[PDB]
């Protein structure tokens, strides 16, 4: 349950979950119309953004390394997040 | 064979008012669709429920 | 019973309480009188109470 | 997830198959699938016209089986409008059912106590029941009909009375096809039951489709003091 | 034997502490059922020899029928000295009631009396035993002389102490109720440390009660 | 809790409730169960 | 069955209140409730398929032990010592005629309680109560 | 069944018996409708007793049409049947709908459906009776009845019977 979460992907309703047993993991998200997909590489992270539970605005980002590839997440839960 | 999964209660089908015919089909996740009399059920419509605070 | 939008279900029962209150008193200060298909005031029940020919 | 969640869930549906009719099994399914629903999705879902869900929410509501949450958010063309939320609360649904089931059985129990009563009397020209106390007064000097005070006519047996076997034969046609339910509440009196809401549901949540116009993100409000 | 079983299984169904005296016991057995006291002063001979008589070659589902003869001799012939205890909470931590029956000896003296009647010269010894007199008081036995012997020394071979306070003069205490008080249990084991560097070979410690280890030591590996 | 101030509105209740304002329609319903939770005391203080 | 009642059915979850009312007679689990409707107008059968034995209302008492074949080796022991009461003193000290009177206290108690010689037990229990 | 009550009864004494001697007037017009009168707030009421001395207050002449209004307060014996009360009694008429069963002043009916079903109706016999297997309840006879219900009006009681009850019917 952990690693399994509803997410948001430029504007698309999806689903997160976290590849970890294949070395490296990966972040698959998966359209919840079969739209398309999509999955993060663990080896191009350098720093991990979130927002405040004080913030109504939901958002996550993610930064990466060799111009850094930039993700977006929003979440419904808070405990989610 | 819609007709056969309705009445041996293992998909969800919704049929018209005006005639007995399938456009769209779920799955009956739940028991099965026939279980409870209709007169049971009728003096289950009859009955009535407290409100918040009672229960 | 049938299912219906709340407006719809405050609507009727505007309507109902209305109709109880001008059953039970017609001259209500502020609200508009039932009259009959003739187009006078419906005597409600205070009006054969209250006034010279009522029952007291 | 939980296992008191699937049992509840299967609660729900055991209910919503004996009691209830095919869409109200398509509602009750759509919610306990899809956790958090609106109507906007539940009518992409079921294509479901508003005058058809109009009984359904109804019956759902006056049987009390789904909250709805009354939340109005603000979209980014500034055409705001009241949507509605469809969630289910699990202690209150099943204290619902629970009192449901102890007042039928209770009524059925009632019935078949009145029913052990004896047969009485009834006028066929008035149509008036007449209980076996009032049936003295009746007779006549000839002591031996019961005639009628307005209709002056020798009264007849009403059937009940014969019914008891019946009434008996649908308790027990009812109580066997009731055994999963009392099972069901049995396992959940033996554990506990977390009380949730909307922000609680809405952990759970399954997306109906890509785009949906009700988001469901919660929005506070300052000095409401509801 | 089977009545014998109901109606204990019947007096286990209660909400408190039940004590009463074998006596009580079997006239509430003879009222409730119509059995003797001397039929069940029988009870585990008669079972014995009805276990031998029928030969069976398994007796694993039999050994709570020596427990049921064992107690209908042990109540039957006994009434003074001897006390039932029936209580509806076996541990007062469980969840769900499980009641106990518990039929105790009061008098300790009884199964040392035919020891005393049969033999003569009898020495009982401890290496810690006290007071002397203590034990001819809980057991109706009168010694012919009772001494105690004060051991000399060359140099003080042993050497007792009585700790009261921790290091910070904080008075300890092994009272079941404050087992969990971090003042004393860090004292506790503050000591030990202290006595495990300086104890060069060996220790043996001992505490009161099982579960008091069990607490003591998950606080102190915390 | 906070109790809103009471108008009449034709023949219908609103209360206001106050602004840390809240205003909405008493429904009868509500008024009547409110009505139930009074305690015997409570309206033979109040001359009923 | 074990919680709950076989004619009104009724579960201790859902109504904890009625008792456990047994026949002396016939050796059936039933509720107060159906004692109170179906027997309070007038005696009857036994209410389910398979025994039909003619009981009354007023001879309904509660289940002491859970068991029911000991419960009526219970009964039929009742119904049999009250009339037998004889003692050492009253066999004036001999011990074996009264084991053999025990013995055959004994022995009529379990043919009462097969049901195997019934009818010449039950003679002889008439004849010893009527003396 | 039979009580014994003090009663205060309301009497309507005309200006036409306004002689010099009322009290045995009034002592008279309470012994018609008293005796043998039925009212269901204290049963049939049989006798009056202690007609020696009888309280007999100042009475009050009614503003209206003159008449003497006296509240005489009485003792009396009265017979008050209930519910779940066995009696013995015979039987003064059958039918198909059932008997009635004559205990003191009153006819107790037993219903049809409240006979154990050994007994029948047999309308050929003269009298028309109820016949069982063991025994035979005809007019005149021996019976014990217990009473399950009784219904009073303001002036008329009547009973429901039964004998299904072991130990009834006839002795
Ligand atoms: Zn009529
Ligand atoms: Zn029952
Ligand atoms: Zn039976």
């Amino acid at each position: 349950m952990s690693h399994s979460g509803a997410a948001i992907f430029e504007k698309v309703s999806g689903i997160i979950a976290i590849n970890e047993d294949v070395s490296p993991a990966e972040l698959t998200w998966r359209s919840t119309d079969g739209d398309k997909v999509h999955t993060v590489v663990l080896s191009t992270i350098d720093k991990l953004q979130a927002t405040p539970a004080s913030s109504e605005k939901m958002m996550l980002r993610l930064i990466g390394k060799v111009k850094p590839q930039r993700h977006m997440f929003s979440f419904n839960n808070r405990t989610v997040m | 064979t819609i007709n056969q999964l309705e009445e041996d209660s293992k998909i969800l089908v919704l049929r018209t008012k005006k005639d007995k015919t399938p456009r769209y089909v779920w799955y009956n996740s739940g028991g099965n669709l026939k279980c409870i009399d209709e007169e049971f059920v009728k003096m289950w419509e009859n009955v009535q429920l407290p409100q918040f605070a009672e229960l | 019973h049938n299912g219906a939008p709340h407006h719809a279900i405050e609507e009727a029962e505007s309507l109902l309480q209305f109709h109880v209150a001008t059953y039970m008193d017609n001259d209500i200060a502020g609200q508009p009188q039932a009259l009959q298909k003739s187009g006078r005031p419906v005597k409600s029940i205070r009006a054969r109470l209250k006034g010279k020919e009522g029952r007291i | 997830d939980r296992p008191i969640d699937d049992i509840v869930k299967n609660l729900l549906k055991f209910v919503v198959r004996g009691f209830y009719g095919g869409s109200f099994v398509l509602v009750l399914d759509a919610i306990l699938f899809h956790s958090v629903l609106a109507e906007d999705d539940l009518k992409q879902l079921l294509s479901i016209n508003k005058t058809e869900l109009g009984p359904l929410i109804a019956r759902l509501r006056s049987d009390r089986l789904i909250s709805i949450h009354k939340q109005r958010e603000y979209p980014p063309n500034s055409k705001s409008v009241e949507r509605v939320y469809y969630y289910v609360k699990y202690p209150h649904a099943i204290d619902a059912i629970k009192w449901k089931v102890h007042q039928v059985v209770q009524r059925l129990k009632d019935d078949l106590d009145k029913n052990s009563e004896p047969n009485g009397y009834m006028c066929p020209i008035c149509l008036t029941k007449y209980t076996q106390l009032e049936a003295v007064q009746l007779l006549n000097f000839d002591r031996t009909e019961f005639l009628c005070s307005l209709c002056d006519e020798p009264l007849v047996e009403d059937d009940s009375g014969k019914k008891n076997k019946e009434k008996q034969d649908k308790l027990n046609r009812l109580m066997d096809q009731i055994q999963p339910i009392i099972d069901s509440l049995k396992k959940i009196d033996d554990s506990r039951i977390e009380e949730n809401t909307f922000e609680i549901a809405l952990a759970r949540l399954i997306p109906p489709q890509n785009q949906s116009h009700a988001a469901y993100t919660y929005n506070p409000k300052k000095g409401s003091t509801m | 034997l089977k009545r014998l079983i109901e109606y204990l299984k019947t007096r286990m169904k209660v909400l408190h502490v039940i004590s009463e005296t074998p006596k009580s016991f079997l006239q509430h057995l003879k009222q409730l059922t119509f059995i003797e006291r001397k039929p069940l002063r029988f009870c585990s001979e008669r079972l014995s020899l009805l276990v031998r008589t029928l030969e069976v070659t398994e007796v694993e589902d039999f050994t709570a029928l020596k427990d049921i003869a064992t107690f209908a001799t042990l109540i039957s012939t006994y009434e003074e000295g001897f006390l039932l205890i029936i209580e509806p909470y076996e541990i007062e931590n469980a969840a769900v009631p499980n009641p106990i029956m518990r039929f105790t000896c009061l008098d300790a003296s009884i199964a040392i009396k035919p020891v005393f009647e049969r033999f003569s010269s009898v020495i009982i010894t401890s290496g810690t035993i006290s007071p002397l007199d203590m034990y001819p008081r809980m057991l109706n036995f009168k010694t012919v002389l009772q001494k105690s012997y004060a051991m000399t020394l060359a140099k003080k071979s042993f050497l007792p102490m009585i700790i009261t306070k921790g290091s910070d003069q904080v008075a300890i205490s092994s009272r079941f109720e404050i087992r969990n008080d971090p003042s004393i249990v860090r004292n506790y084991g503050s000591m030990l440390v202290e006595f495990a560097k300086i104890t060069p070979d060996g220790m043996v410690v001992f505490f009161p009660s099982y579960l008091y280890m069990e607490s003591i030591v998950s606080m102190w590996q915390t | 809790n906070t109790q809103p101030t009471i108008r009449k509105d034709g023949l219908k209740l609103v209360g206001s409730w106050k602004k840390d304002p809240e205003l909405r329609v008493l429904s009868t319903e509500e008024i009547l169960n409110i009505f139930k939770h009074i305690s015997v005391k409570d309206f033979t203080s109040l001359g009923f | 069955n074990k919680d709950m009642c076989p004619i009104c059915k009724t579960d201790r979850y859902l109504s904890p209140d009625v008792k456990f009312l047994v026949n002396p007679e016939c050796y059936h689990r039933i509720c107060e409730s159906c004692v109170d409707r179906i027997f309070s107008l007038g005696p009857a059968q036994c209410p389910y398929k398979g025994c039909d034995k003619i009981l009354r209302k007023n001879k309904f008492k509660t289940q002491i032990f859970d068991d029911v074949e000991v419960e009526k080796e219970v009964d039929i022991r009742k119904r049999v010592f009250n009339v037998f009461n004889k003692t050492i003193d009253d066999f004036n000290g001999d011990l074996v005629e009264y084991n053999k009177y025990l013995e055959e206290v004994e022995d009529i108690i379990y043919k009462l309680d097969h049901g195997i010689d019934v009818a010449k037990t039950e003679e002889k229990l008439r004849t010893y109560e009527e003396l | 069944m039979f009580f014994i009550k003090d009663l205060s009864l309301n009497i309507t004494l005309h200006p036409s018996f306004f002689g010099p001697r009322m009290k045995q007037y009034l002592k008279t017009k309470l012994l018609e409708e008293v005796e043998g009168s039925c009212t269901g707030k204290f049963g049939y009421i049989l006798c009056v007793l202690d007609y020696d001395n009888i309280d007999i207050q100042r009475g009050r002449i009614l503003p209206t049409d003159g008449s003497a209004e006296f509240n005489v307060k009485y003792r009396a014996v009265v017979f008050k049947p209930f519910k779940g009360e066995v009696v013995d009694g015979t039987v003064v008429s059958c039918s198909q709908h059932g008997f009635e069963v004559q205990v003191g002043p009153m006819k107790v009916f037993v219903t049809k459906h409240l006979m154990p079903q050994d007994l029948t109706f047999n309308a050929g016999s003269n009298p028309p009776s109820y016949q069982s297997s063991e025994d035979v309840i005809t007019i005149k006879s021996r019976i014990r009845v217990k009473i399950e219900g009784c219904i009073s009006q303001v002036s008329s009681i009547h009973a429901i019977g039964s004998i299904k009850e072991d130990y009834l019917g006839a002795i």
